[PDB]
C-alpha cells in the first residue's frame, strides 16, 4: 500500500458490534514511519530536539 | 548496551538452553545493525568461533558443524532489541563460554554467558 | 522570536465548537489545547531562532572536489559552478522555488606524493592558482596558456601550509531571483532540452600548480565549499522524496511515500 | 531520534457507535488524517537528514 | 563607526561589537538575528475570515 | 437571509454561480494586479485588453472513474488556442497574468469520493528514461487534460513522462502537496473549488509559449464509489479566467 | 454563522461534541456545586480532586434491537470500578457529586424510533417474589447495563427483580416518567441527549457503596424499525462525568 | 570576597556557653577562637577567589585520545562524547549532583611516521578533518563516505604546524541541568540497565586524514581537551573514595575509609 | 547538451539511416569545437572505434574501412548546432551502438544511438 | 562598546579592557570574578534559629 494512494486512506465500515479499534500509532513525529515523511516530519529530521503541541485533523 | 553482560546458566543434557541477549540503542547509534554469536568451548582448545550471524537484513547459520541445526534466534523481530538464542539437545561437549556481540555504529556491546551442562537434571 | 504561551482554561458547556471545522476550505485550523481540555497557564520561554531560513541555510558544504597532477596528462582542474552535484545542499535549497543569496567560497587544497621509482626527491613547497572565468570569457586549454595571465579574471594564489583561501561572491543573476525549478524550454519551438535556462549561470573554475615542486609525481585535490549568506526565499515546496539521479534535471525512480509497518495498529516500525 | 527516556505516548481511535447507512448507500467508507504544529512548537540543534544520500557526484 | 548589538542568551543584556571592513555589502557577515514570522499567508489563505469558535460552513 | 455556501463570480461577459461551496482561496494572500512603474523593465507601452481576455473559459470535461489516478493542465498552454487570450499570446513576445480557477463536480448524497485541487508553481516533471527529458506532446495536453498513471512508466529509450500519481510526476510525496494553494472537493460537503492565483515568477514578465509557470492538478485521494442503480457517469469540469492580463513586444504572429 | 444544534462540553482532559442535539436539561433548574459551610455536618477537611475525577467516562455499548424493552444503570455504582472516581469511592466513608449524562445513538434518515432518557432519584425497585426483596446482583449491573423485560417475571421463591417495562420496575405507569428530568432521542430529529443532574438526597453527604441515589433509564417508546438493505446494528452509548465531587472520612479501602 | 577578621576578646566568667552545643540537631557550630580563649584583633586580608566553583572547574583537561592511520585498516577515529572515561575531570564534576556549563573544546593532533621498507619517502603536509555528529545524525562507515560532505554538521579543517583548533559548545541538555547521578531506569518496567538516561547525550566525534601525505605509513593521534565555562552547580556530595571501574556506572571495589597509623596516639602515618 | 541522448532507431537493409545529434551551447563554452562519432558493433567484439571526426575547421573521413564512403554529415553548417550523420546502404553487419561526442570546453556531451537493421522492411 | 573592569591585585585600582567579538554568549570568556557566598543553607539548615551563646536544648 505504500506504492499507491491507499496509504493515505483509513478504512471504516458498518460493524456487527461496537468499540473495536480503528488505528493506533506512537507520538514519534520525526521517527515513526507514519510521521517521518510529512511536512512536519521532514522538517524535524533536520533537527535534534523538538517541543510543543500537535494537531491531528480528521476528515 | 546489553542488559546483564555477565551471567552463568545451568541446565541438563537433553534440555534446551535459552541464552538471553537483550539490548537497547542510544540516539547516537545510527549505523547498520550487526549481531554475532561466537563460542569458546571448555573441553576444546579452539576459541572465538562464530556459530550464528545476522547482518544486512538476513541470518546466516552453518558456521559450527557441531551445533548444526541446533542454534536459532528466538524472536520473530530481532532488530527491536532481542538477539537471544536457543541451543537444543544439550550435551556435555558444548559446555563453554558463549559470546553475544551487537554492533550499531558508534555503539558496540558484548555479553558473556558461561553455560554449564550437568549429567543429572538437578540444581542440587 | 519567542513561542506562544498557554492560556489556562476551565470546564465549558456551550454552542462554541472550535474543534469542528471543514478541511475542504484549504484552511488550517488554529486550535490550541485549551480549546479541547482544561489546561494550566504556562510561561513559555522557548525561541524559534534556529529555524530562520538564514540559520537553516548558512553552513559551509562541500559541493564538489577534483584532482590534478604536477606531471602527465591532467595538469589542471575545470569545473562549471553549480549546486546540483552534491545531494545535501541541493535538497536544502529545493525547499524553495525562488531564492536570493550571496556566497562565501572556501577552498580546501591538499596534496599527496604518488608511488614512483625516482630517487633523490627533495621537493620544494607548492603554490596553487585558482582562476574564476565568468561566462563568455576565454578558457585555458593547457596549463601554460596566456589565459592564466588573469588581467580581468579574479584569481587566488595560495601556498600550502597557510590558512585555506576564501572569497565572497554577490548575488549574480540576470533575473530578480535564482530559480530552482523551471517548467519550460530555452528555445521558442520547445524542441530542445526541457528545464534549461541561464538564470543560474555562474561561470567556471580552473585550478593548477604554479610550480612543480620536485622531481617526483604529486597529485592534489581541491574541495569547494559554498556557504550562502543574506538569504531571501519564496514559495515553499514538498521536500525531495526520491533519490537524485542527474545534475541537470529532476529525473527520478519511483518510490513509496514512506516505509512500512506490520499493521494499522502496530506501535513499531518495520 | 527514537529514545525511551523521552517516550511520547500513544494515539488511538475507536468506534464510539457504529457506521449506519440506508439501503443503496455503501457501508464501507474512508477517513483521512492531517498533521500540523501548534503555535507553541519549536525545534533545536541543526543536523543532517538521514533521508538523502549519494555515492558519487551526479551528472 | 562601530555597532553594538545583543548576543544570543538564555532565559531565566550582554552586548558585542562589530565594524565593517570592506567596501561591498556582500562582504559583510551573515544576518542571523531576523526573527520575524508571518505564517498567515500559508495557513488561512481564505477570502472570508474564519472565526474559530463558529461553524466553518453554514 | 444569508448563507456562506452560495457564491457568484462575474468577469467580463461571463458569470459563474454555485450553491454548495467552501470558501475562496487567495493565492498566498495576494490578489492579482498590473505591474507597477518601479518594477517594470520593458519600456514600450503595454496593451491591456481587459474584458476581451479577462473572462471565464470552460475546457473539455473529464470522466471520474473508480480507478482514475488524476489529471493535470499547464495553465498558459491550456488556454493558448482559445479566444483573444490565445491571439494576444500569439502576437506578443511578453505576457503577464493571474487566474481565477473554478473546478466543478456534482453528485448525489449517495455518492462518495474526495479530490485534491492544487495550483503548483513551476511543475517541472520527470522523464521515464533517466538520461532523457520528456517531449512537449507528453507534457502539454493543450486544452485536453493529461492523465496520471497508477503504476510506474517503464523505462526504455523514450521521452515519456514518469507519470505515477503518488510521486505527482515530480519525485515528491503527493500528500505534501498541501503546502501549495489548494482546496478539497469532498462529495458529501462540496461541489466546487475556487482558487485565485496571482502572477508568480522570478522575472517581471515572460514569454507565454516557452514557459508554463503554473500547473493545475486534480487528484482523487478517496476513490469514487456508489451502489448499483445510481448514475455511473460523473464528470469533472474546469473553468479558468485570466485576471489583469498585459502584453508587451508586438510583432508578427508565431512561436518559433 | 451559528446553529443551536451544535454543542461542545469539556471536562478535565475530555471533550464531547455533537452536531444534532436538542438543548440541555438542567436538573430542577439547579447547577451542581460544592457543599457550603452552613449546610455541612462532617467536620474533617474534604478532599476535592477536581480533574482526576470530574471528567467523562464512557461505558460499554448496548444494542437496540427491534424488541428491546429498555435499560437502566444505577449511577454511583456504574462508575464504581472506574478510574480515580472508583478509587476515591473505595477509600472514603462519605461522598458527594452531581453528574453530566450524555446518551448517544445515531442512525440514518431512513431509520425510525424513539427513546426516553430519564434520570430517576431514588429508584427503589420491586421483587418478583412479594415477600422477598431483590438481591444486589439483580439490581446492580456494575458498568454493564441491566435489561428490562417484555412480560412479567414469574413468581417463585427467588430474589429476582420484577422487571416488566410498563411498570418501570417500580409499580407505576411508565408514561408518567416525564415528571423527572429527561429528554427524548427521536431518530428523525436528534442523535444525542444531555442531562445535567445536581446532587439530591435527604442528607448532606452519603456513603457511595451502600446507597445509589439516582438511576439512569433508557426506554424505547416507539420501536426501532427500518427496511431491508439498511444497517441492522444500532448501538446506544452512555458517557457520564461526575461534577463537583468531594469525599470525607479517609480510612483503609473496602466496602463491608 | 575577603575572609573574616578576628575580634579581640578579654577574660570572661558567665552563664554564656558558646562552646557547648548538641550535634544531634544537624547544625554546625559557628564558634570562633574568641569564644574559648583571649585573642588579639587581626585585620585579615586573605581572599577566597581561588575556590569559586568556576575557578575550581575552569581548566583544560584531556578527556580522551585515539589514533588513526593514512593506510590500512583503521583510517578514521570515532568517539562518543563523554566526561566519564578520564578520572581527574570526572571526579571534580562529581562533587555536585546537578550542573550547567558551556564547553571550550581544544584538539591536540600529532603525527608519527611508522617503520616500513618503502624507499624514497617525500611526504606532503597533512590536513585533518574533525566532524561533530549530533545524536540522530547519520554516521560515516568508511573514510570516503558522502557523510564527510558536512552540509549541516560542524567540521573543523586543520593543517599540521598551525595553532591547535578550538571551538565553543553551549549548554546542550534537554533538561534544565546535566545530572551526574541517576537513581533509576529509562524503561518503565525497570527491567533494563540501571543508571542510564539521555540527559547528557552530546553526540559523536569523527576524525580523519584529508590527504595521505606520501608513500610511507603515518599514524596520527588526536587528544581532546574539555574546559567548562559559565558554571552553575547544585547539591554537593561526598567525593569519590574508591577507584573508578567503568565509564557507564558507579561500580566500585570496597576500600577502607582512610589509611592506617600504628596507634591512636601515634603522631605519624604508616 | 545534446537534445535526446538515449534513443533507438529501426530501419531496413538498403535504406539509409539518419542519426540525429543536435546540441546547444552554454555561454561558458568558449573553447574550440570538436565532434566525434564512434561505433560499437553488435556482431563484432571490436569496441569504441572512430568512424568520422570534425576538428579545427575541417572533416576527417576514412577511419572505418567498413563504412568507407557511406558516412557523412548532413548539415551544410555543422557548428550551428547540428552534428547528425547519414549512413547509407545499410546491412546487418553494422547493427550496433553509435556514439556522438561533442566537445567545447568546459562543456562535454555524448549521445548513444542503438541502430537495429531488419531483414524485411516492416515495423511489424 | 568596551567594558573596563578591575584586575586581581594584592593587598597592602588597576583596570583592564574587554570587547566581545562573537554573536553568542557561549563564546564569551569565563566568569572568574563571582565572589558571592552563602553557606547558611548547608550549615545551620534548622527551622528554629540557634543563638550561639545559649544552650542548644532546654
Amino acid at each position: 500500500k505504500v506504492n499507491s494512494m491507499e496509504a493515505y486512506q483509513i478504512p471504516v465500515r458498518s460493524n456487527e458490534g461496537s468499540g473495536t479499534q480503528v488505528f493506533g500509532f506512537p507520538l514519534q513525529p520525526g521517527y515513526s514511519s507514519v510521521f517521518s515523511r510529512t511536512l512536519l516530519g521532514e522538517i524535524l529530521n533536520y533537527y535534534t530536539h523538538w517541543s510543543g503541541s500537535i494537531k491531528l485533523t480528521f476528515m | 548496551s546489553i542488559t546483564t553482560p555477565e551471567e552463568m546458566i545451568e541446565k541438563a543434557k537433553g534440555e534446551t538452553a535459552y541464552l538471553p541477549c537483550k539490548f537497547t540503542l542510544s540516539p547516537e547509534d545510527q549505523g547498520p545493525l550487526d549481531i554475532e554469536w561466537l563460542i569458546s568451548p571448555a573441553d576444546n582448545q579452539k576459541v572465538d568461533q562464530v556459530i550464528i550471524l545476522y547482518s544486512g537484513d538476513k541470518i546466516y547459520d552453518d558456521y559450527y558443524p557441531d551445533l548444526k541445526g541446533r542454534v536459532h534466534f528466538t524472536s520473530n523481530d530481532l532488530k527491536s532489541g532481542d538477539a537471544s538464542i536457543n541451543v537444543t539437545n544439550l550435551q556435555l561437549s558444548d559446555i563453554g563460554t558463549y559470546q553475544c556481540k551487537v554492533k550499531k555504529a558508534p555503539g558496540v556491546a558484548n555479553k558473556k554467558i558461561h553455560l554449564v551442562v550437568l549429567v543429572k537434571p538437578s540444581g542440587a | 522570536g519567542r513561542v506562544a504561551d498557554t492560556v489556562g482554561t476551565g470546564p465549558t458547556n456551550s454552542e462554541a465548537i472550535p474543534a469542528l471545522t471543514a478541511a475542504e476550505t484549504g484552511h488550517t485550523s488554529q486550535v490550541v489545547p485549551g480549546d479541547t481540555m482544561q489546561t494550566r497557564h504556562v510561561k513559555n520561554y522557548h525561541s524559534r531562532s534556529e529555524s530562520t531560513v538564514e540559520n537553516f541555510l548558512c553552513r559551509s558544504a562541500c559541493v564538489y572536489f577534483t584532482e590534478y597532477k604536477n606531471s602527465g596528462s591532467k595538469r589542471y582542474a575545470e569545473w562549471v559552478v553549480t549546486t546540483r552535484q552534491a545531494a545535501q545542499l541541493r535538497r536544502k535549497l529545493e525547499f524553495f522555488t525562488y531564492i536570493r543569496f550571496d556566497l562565501e567560497l572556501t577552498f580546501v587544497i591538499t596534496s599527496t606524493q604518488q608511488p614512483s621509482t625516482t630517487q633523490n626527491q627533495d621537493a620544494q613547497i607548492l603554490t596553487h592558482q585558482i582562476m574564476y572565468v565568468p561566462p563568455g570569457g576565454p578558457v585555458p586549454d593547457k596549463v601554460d596558456s596566456y589565459v592564466w595571465q588573469t588581467s580581468t579574471n579574479p584569481s587566488v594564489f595560495w601556498t600550502e601550509g597557510n590558512a585555506p583561501p576564501r572569497m565572497s561572491i554577490p548575488f549574480l543573476s540576470i533575473g530578480n531571483a535564482y530559480s530552482n525549478f523551471y517548467d519550460g524550454w530555452s528555445d521558442f519551438s520547445r524542441d530542445g532540452v526541457y528545464g534549461i535556462n541561464t538564470l543560474n549561470s555562474m561561470g567556471t573554475l580552473y585550478a593548477r600548480h604554479v610550480n612543480t615542486g620536485g622531481t617526483g609525481p604529486i597529485k592534489s585535490t581541491i574541495r569547494i565549499y559554498f556557504k550562502p549568506k543574506h538569504v531571501k526565499a519564496w514559495i515553499p515546496r514538498p521536500p525531495r522524496l526520491c533519490q537524485y539521479e542527474k545534475a541537470k534535471n529532476v529525473n527520478f525512480q519511483p518510490s513509496g511515500v514512506t516505509t512500512t509497518r506490520q499493521s494499522i495498529t502496530a506501535m513499531t516500525n518495520t | 531520534a527514537s529514545d525511551e527516556c523521552t517516550a511520547g505516548g500513544f494515539i488511538t481511535c475507536w468506534y464510539q457507535t457504529n457506521i449506519v447507512v440506508p439501503a443503496d448507500a455503501q457501508s464501507s467508507c474512508y477517513i483521512m488524517c492531517f498533521v500540523s504544529a501548534c503555535n507553541d512548537f519549536s525545534v533545536r540543534l541543526l543536523k543532517d537528514t538521514p533521508f538523502i544520500s549519494q555515492e558519487n557526484f551526479f551528472q | 563607526g562601530a555597532q553594538v548589538s545583543t548576543q544570543k542568551t538564555g532565559a531565566h543584556i550582554i552586548h558585542y561589537t562589530n565594524i565593517n571592513y570592506y567596501k561591498d555589502a556582500a562582504s559583510n557577515s551573515a544576518t542571523r538575528q531576523d526573527f520575524a514570522q508571518d505564517p498567515g499567508k500559508f495557513t488561512e489563505p481564505v477570502k472570508d475570515i474564519m472565526i474559530k469558535s463558529l461553524p466553518a460552513l453554514n | 437571509g444569508y448563507s456562506d455556501r452560495v457564491r457568484s463570480i462575474t468577469l467580463g461577459n461571463s458569470t459563474i454561480t454555485t450553491q454548495e461551496c467552501a470558501n475562496v482561496v487567495v493565492g498566498y494572500g495576494v490578489w492579482p494586479d498590473y505591474l507597477k512603474d518601479n518594477e517594470a523593465t520593458a519600456e514600450d507601452q503595454p496593451t491591456q485588453p481587459d474584458v476581451a481576455t479577462c473572462r471565464f473559459y470552460t475546457l473539455d470535461s473529464v470522466q471520474w472513474q473508480k480507478t482514475s489516478p488524476g489529471w493535470w493542465w499547464k495553465l498558459p498552454d491550456a488556454l493558448s488556442n482559445l479566444g483573444l487570450f490565445g491571439q494576444n499570446m500569439q502576437y506578443h513576445y511578453l505576457g503577464r497574468t493571474g487566474y481565477t480557477i473554478h473546478v466543478q463536480c456534482n453528485a448525489s448524497k449517495f455518492h462518495q469520493g474526495c479530490l485534491l485541487v492544487v495550483c503548483v508553481p513551476e511543475a517541472e516533471m520527470g522523464c521515464a528514461t533517466l538520461d532523457n527529458t520528456p517531449s512537449s506532446a507528453e507534457l502539454l495536453g493543450g486544452d485536453a487534460a493529461k492523465e496520471f498513471a497508477g503504476e510506474p512508466i517503464a523505462s526504455g529509450s523514450n521521452k515519456l513522462v514518469q507519470r505515477v500519481v503518488y510521486n505527482a510526476g515530480m519525485g515528491i510525496g503527493v500528500g505534501n502537496l498541501t503546502i501549495f494553494p489548494h482546496q478539497w472537493i469532498n462529495l458529501r460537503t462540496n461541489n466546487s473549488a475556487t482558487i485565485v492565483m496571482p502572477y508568480t515568477n522570478s522575472v517581471p514578465m515572460d514569454n507565454m509559449f516557452r514557459h508554463n509557470n503554473v500547473t493545475l492538478m486534480v487528484i482523487p485521494f478517496v476513490p469514487l464509489d456508489y451502489c448499483p442503480g445510481s448514475t455511473t457517469y460523473v464528470p469533472i469540469t474546469v473553468t479558468i479566467a485570466p485576471m489583469n492580463a498585459e502584453y508587451n513586444g508586438l510583432r508578427l504572429a508565431g512561436h518559433q
